[PDB]
């Protein structure tokens, strides 16, 4: 509407896709250090082997 | 296509058209446009004598 509020209740939604998306836009650089440490323990023989 | 409305279909015709305010009951009516009007929880007025 043309009511601030109306016009405010649009902003903490505005910014919630601007937490979730910078999250999970994040989250696979967050993933890529993740998935590095298993791919090094699938081929890592354990020592005194 | 609203921008033919607002010229036609906004003003400009009556064929049976009433105001309210052109209508005499409003000496009865204190009439006032709050558009907020749907956000409220209660409305409270005060009186003191």
């Amino acid at each position: 509407d043309g009511t601030g509020i109306s016009l405010h209740r649009q902003l903490r939604a505005i910014q919630q896709l601007a937490r979730n998306v910078q999250a999970v836009l994040g989250a696979f650089e967050r993933g890529t250090a993740d998935q590095m440490l298993h791919v090094l323990l699938e081929k890592a023989p354990p020592l005194a082997l | 296509d609203v921008e033919f409305d607002a010229l036609l279909g906004s003003y400009c015709n009556t064929l049976s058209l009433v105001r309210f305010l052109e209508l005499g009951l409003s000496v009865a009516c204190v009439c006032t446009k709050f558009p907020e009007l749907a956000y409220m929880n209660e409305g409270r007025v005060q009186f003191e004598v």
